[PDB]
């Protein structure tokens, strides 16, 4: 329940003819990420000043309906510009320009008798928010009729942060991915692709490629290249059947053809997880003493409660 | 299989390695599901799809399906077992994996762990070194016997290539003639147990003879590295060259499409030879990003001579699991080098993505007046790529190619978006890296255009260069590639263009991963 | 080809337009902005449309007319028409010695008569270039001695190449029939074909 | 024709109408999240 | 919880939810997390306050069950699966003794 | 609008029309019984 | 009625309209080639 000022609760109950305007503020698609230019637009017939920002009129034509269910889904919205402005057309059809992560905020403003904005939102003492998200898509539709009236509509597509549902954001256990290596002139140099600028001089995952093969020498013929599945049970819903759901659950995965088994999990609370080797080597004069490094979990963990050397924990039940 | 199981471990009793490990990561799969589906070994007692004969183009590792297994009469510990590798006339067998260790050891590191011959790294030694005794880098010889003794027992191979007119193996015929086979005498069969009729036409195989003794008490899993079926390479002048397998994707697809033995029977009549020949040279363009010296496993990536160029832009060493459907097999051969089979204008036309300096000029006034622009930057634009492939530098395991782009992340306000890929038919590391870079570049141009043109301009086909010029926009000869073309009977052509760029087809410089090979020198007992 | 009319065939006075409708057809991408401003973009080419209505046609006149129309439908060429209300010969002289300087696009045009033409083309009259078959309409006129400045409603379809000659008289519209698919003629008991009409449309 | 735009404005109805003929037998469209 | 990071972000969020209810909402600008709850002061809607349309739909079949069977990874065992099964006599006294089981994990 | 009721009265036609565009490629809707 | 013929003449639009409501959540119709 988004609380509304009691002052607005009187206007929304007494007045029947409500003059509403939608204030749009979208970031300009720019070739580079430098600076942050904003185009401010409105659906009202006259320009509307909000927080000193002049939302110019005459461009926006229509806005779609924002629908939200109780199942996680992208919240799609579609607002259309006139398409005959010829100054908005070039911004959309410009070459070498990307708007992958450009945002947009839309306000729902109610105009008074004197032409001002009726305060509704208690925290801001201003208008409500209709939608705020990201720009994912776009298009223009030219329709030249050989006899009659033609139309052109520029439609911008909007959604929330989960627009790319097929996106795997994870720190794969590899040097090339951890430091964001990229060939610059003739060498693989760390770049800004790393999730942190301090990851550029982190060689922790340098020997992760040969760790499994070296470790396999000191294992049984079985379990030579294997690892337990990080998550055993994942959830039974209407997308599965009993037989299929309980047959899909696996115990161990082969590491020589499963690149998804080398991702670092994140654990909240007390849970049992396998360890992914990232280093394995013996001493020089004592070859039977082997150091092997296993990377458990991600982030600052509280600690390790117990270690299962084989299938038997060090602290007995 | 049942007879062979007697001479195996309790595990691997009825098992066989999957013919194709990696098959291709597309929008039909997710990362977790795709990498969980990949299997290593299949049980032969309930998998009838594991007894189909695969077809191999180029140098690839495939398991052997047993088709015969029997011991000698007075020497019951000597067992003859026949494994059928691959289909068609193959160039030969490059190496044999007796267990998990090839007869020709990888390098100096693998030589000091077991009894081996030659080196597969730099030297590129082949199995024929066993018979010749010298440094030989060419495949086996049809019907020649090879002797391999690693100190634990004697093993003889008798490699047989596919041929339309194979004759029955003389060794097995000679053994069956004198009632030498044990189960032959057990069941009372005579010389017909193995006869001249046992020709095994159009199927390569090897008759590996095991001498089970105090040391090799079990028959290990047999796998081999074949060089692949010979294909017909058509030349512009008119001559026909079919003596060796080709890594070119178009020739492999043409062989798969014109074979009535495996696949669809599309006659060579329904094919424009000139167009296919011209499109093959597009995949034959020499890449100058890397150096030939940077690949030490040159012999086992399809190359035949390190002195030669061998730097084609797209090189494919493919395994086609024939148990798959013809439609899916063709769809999998494509999407490995681009490609689009087109049935318009009568013939079957193979078109690949390319850049041209003389595209066809379409002005918007030449259209029917309609125009639809659609750019789905979300869900299609990425800043970095991560790919995987089966690399013979490792023991045919999976190697990951990951690199970022600082320019594409300077754009898009530093958003982290990764492209996930998996190459099935590519084994060369540098070729896979180049293809991943091309895909990453091609993802930055996500904008399509649809319009209709009159009967004139007839002849437009997918993957054709077109320059669009609409003065209302800031467009003057904008490069596009045909994506959808529809022909109507009333002389109207509907088109859907896909935006491309010039930078898509230039190759960025890369470095050498020659020193990051990880041979699997495990799975064997180290000597004292 | 030429559409028959009393000027070409005076022996058939039944031919000739009982009423001619000269419509203006300029497609436009009109958009009505929410602020009250109307924005229209011209992209598609403009074309004059001619709707001709004939009086009571006797059998021989209709035989000639439909013979000519069927020859049109057969050979597939264009069908020229001459509107008579715009046949006021307001410009005498021969226009071969009139030069139009090259490199001119848009509504405005400049032509030098070199002291040859006699008569001033007033606004509303027709105009047509020698090479291109498009027919324009003079909207304003202004002359400084011999040089004439003419403003035309449709923008010059092709840029003048320095050889195009003005045509102020005998202008024919290169039209195409739009009633061809279902064109019927009724014969009365009085002996005349009634309600013969054409919906022409200028091509290119 | 101009039917594409319309259908794109009523997509959920299409989804439901599809899932209503697959439920005749034991098939349903909620079995795609697995794949 | 264990979040297999190799999964998609969308699926990981969808899996974190449905474990405690939850519904991420992007309406009114911010991201709002709402869980199922009972309140003693709900908002009163009369049908005369609506637009006149009304659709009632009760799909008792395929959604109404009389007993539940669930499973979980219980550290009481060696992190194996334990099944929780119980019936309800009232819900089976209703529905004329029909046997309908809810399966959960 | 009132299109939902209609589509709910013609569901099988929708199913067939869907399965007719998936058969263009090798996809078909009879592959949901497995899942 | 005669709606079947029509839908059979506009199948791709139906496919797209269906896939546009499944993309609301993480479902999509390109996940049938596996099965």
């Amino acid at each position: 329940m988004k609380k509304i000022l009691d002052s607005a609760k009187n206007y929304l109950n007494t007045h029947d003819k409500l003059k509403t305007a939608c204030l749009i503020a979208l970031e300009l698609p720019s070739s580079s990420g430098s600076a942050a230019t904003y185009i401010y637009l409105t659906d009202y017939f006259r320009d509307v000043t909000y927080n000193g920002i002049l939302y110019r009129s005459g461009k926006v034509k229509s806005i779609s309906s924002h629908k939200q269910n109780r199942q996680l889904s992208i919240g799609s919205l579609s607002f259309t510009i006139t398409g005959t402005a010829e100054d908005e057309v070039l911004k959309l059809v410009q070459n070498g320009v990307s708007f992958l992560d450009r945002g947009i905020t839309i306000h729902q403003a109610i105009i008074n008798e004197e032409g001002n904005i009726l305060p509704v939102d208690p925290d801001t003492d201003g208008p409500l928010l209709f939608f705020r998200g990201r720009i994912t898509g776009g298009g223009i539709k030219d329709n030249v009729n050989t006899s009659g009236i033609g139309t052109s509509v520029i439609t911008w597509n909007c959604s929330n942060q989960f627009y790319d549902f097929d996106r795997v954001n994870g720190r794969y256990t590899d040097d090339a991915s951890h430091r964001g290596l990229e060939v610059v002139n003739g060498t693989l140099q760390p770049s800004n692709g790393a999730k942190r600028p301090e990851y550029q001089e982190d060689y922790g995952f340098f020997h992760s490629n040969k760790s499994t093969t070296i470790l396999a020498k000191y294992q049984v013929k079985e379990e030579r290249y294997k690892l337990q599945s990080k998550k055993k049970l994942f959830g039974l819903s209407r997308s599965y059947s009993l037989k299929k759901y309980y047959e899909t659950v696996t115990k161990e995965v082969d590491l020589d053809f499963n690149l998804a088994a080398k991702f670092i999990p994140v654990v909240y609370g007390v849970q049992k997880i396998p360890g992914i080797p990232i280093f394995a080597d013996t001493e020089l004069n004592n070859p039977n003493i082997v150091y092997v490094v296993y990377a458990f979990a991600e982030g600052e963990i509280d600690g390790f409660l117990d270690f299962y050397i084989g299938d038997s924990p060090m602290i007995c039940f | 299989t049942t007879i062979l199981a007697k001479y195996q471990v309790k595990e691997e009793r009825y098992k066989l390695q999957s013919k194709k490990k990696l098959f291709g990561l597309s929008r039909s799969y997710s990362l977790k599901k795709y990498y969980e589906t990949v299997t290593k070994e299949v049980d032969l007692d309930f998998n009838l799809a594991a007894k189909f004969i695969p077809v191999v183009y180029g140098v690839q590792k495939i398991p052997g399906i047993p088709i015969f297994a029997d011991t000698e009469l007075n020497n019951p510990n000597i067992v003859y077992v026949v494994y059928a590798f691959a289909e068609g006339e193959i160039d030969g067998f490059l190496d044999f994996y007796i267990g998990d260790s090839p007869m020709i050891c990888f390098d100096e590191t693998d030589s000091d762990t077991r009894t081996c011959f030659g080196r597969k790294k730099i030297v590129g030694d082949t199995m024929h070194r066993l018979a010749a005794g010298t440094s030989t880098s060419q495949p086996s010889v049809h019907g020649q016997e090879y002797k391999y003794n690693d100190g634990n027992g004697d093993i003889r191979i008798w490699t047989f290539h596919g041929k339309p007119d194979q004759t029955a193996a003389q060794v097995l015929v000679d053994i069956a003639k004198k009632k030498g086979f044990y189960l032959q005498n057990q069941n009372g069969n005579g010389p017909e147990y193995w006869d001249s009729r046992y020709k095994l036409l159009d199927t390569a195989y090897a008759i590996v003879r095991f001498t089970i003794n105090e040391n090799r008490t079990e028959i290990p899993e047999i796998s081999a590295e074949v060089q692949g079926k010979k294909v017909k390479v058509y030349n512009s002048d008119g001559t026909i060259k079919a003596d060796k397998t080709s890594l070119n994707g178009i020739w492999q697809l043409m062989d798969y499409l014109t074979s009535d033995r495996y696949g669809a029977d599309i006659t060579l009549d329904q094919f424009p030879l000139q167009k296919v020949i011209s499109e093959a040279k597009i995949l034959d363009i020499i890449d100058e990003s890397y150096q030939t010296s940077w690949q030490p496993y040159w012999r086992y990536v399809g190359w035949n001579d390190p002195l030669s160029e061998n730097r084609q832009i797209v090189q494919l060493n493919t395994i086609l699991d024939t148990s798959e459907s013809v439609f899916k097999n063709v769809q999998g051969i494509l999407e490995s080098f681009g490609g689009a089979i087109n049935n318009l204008s009568g013939e079957y036309r193979i078109t690949v993505e390319k850049y041209s300096t003389n595209p066809l000029r379409i002005n918007f006034l030449d259209t029917y007046g309609d125009l639809d622009l659609s750019d789905t930057t979300g869900r299609n634009k990425f800043n970095s790529v991560q790919a995987s492939l089966v690399d013979p530098a490792l023991s045919w395991k999976t190697n990951s190619i990951t690199f970022y782009n600082s320019k594409f992340k300077e754009q898009d306000k530093g958003l982290d978006k990764k492209l996930q890929l998996s190459f099935a038919n590519i084994t060369n590391y540098y070729t896979a890296r180049s293809y991943a870079d091309r895909e990453l570049k091609k993802s930055r141009y996500s904008r399509t255009l649809s319009f209709s043109v009159p009967y004139k301009f007839i002849g437009i086909e997918p993957n054709d260069p077109i320059a669009f010029t609409y003065e209302r926009y800031g467009w003057k000869d904008k490069f596009f590639l045909v994506d959808e073309v529809e022909n109507t009977r009333d002389g109207k052509i509907n088109l859907v263009l896909q935006e491309y760029g010039e930078d898509v087809f230039i190759n960025s410089e890369q470095v050498d991963n020659s020193g990051n090979d990880i041979p699997d020198i495990s799975n064997n007992v180290l000597p004292p | 080809m030429r559409l028959p009319d009393p000027y070409t065939n005076p022996e058939y006075p039944g031919l000739g337009f009982e009423s001619v409708n000269l419509v203006d057809n300029d497609p436009m991408i009109r958009d009505e902005l929410p602020n009250g401003k109307v924005k229209e973009v011209k992209i598609s080419a403009q074309y004059w449309g001619i709707n001709i209505s004939y009086p009571e046609l006797f059998p021989d006149e209709y035989a000639f007319l439909d013979s000519r129309l069927l020859e049109y439908k057969r050979t597939g060429d264009y069908l020229d028409v001459l509107l008579p209300q715009y046949e006021a010969f307001r410009v005498r002289g021969d226009t071969k010695s009139v030069t139009i300087p090259a490199g001119q696009k848009g509504s405005q045009i400049i032509l030098n008569t070199n002291g040859t033409l006699t008569g001033q083309p007033k606004a509303g009259d027709l105009f047509k270039l020698s090479t291109h078959p498009k027919v324009y309409k003079i909207t304003n006129f202004s002359s400084s001695g011999n040089v004439w400045n003419i403003s035309l409603y449709p923008d010059l379809f092709i840029t003048t190449t320095g050889s195009e000659k003005p045509v102020f008289n005998g202008i024919l519209f290169r039209t195409k029939l739009m009633n061809g698919d279902s064109f019927g003629s009724t014969l009365n008991n009085n002996g005349t074909y009634s309600g013969i009409s054409l919906s022409l449309r200028e091509s290119l | 024709a101009s039917f594409r735009d319309f259908a794109s404005n009523n997509s959920t109805a299409f989804r439901d109408a599809v899932e209503l003929a697959l439920n005749e037998n034991g098939t349903t469209l909620k079995s795609l999240g697995n794949s």
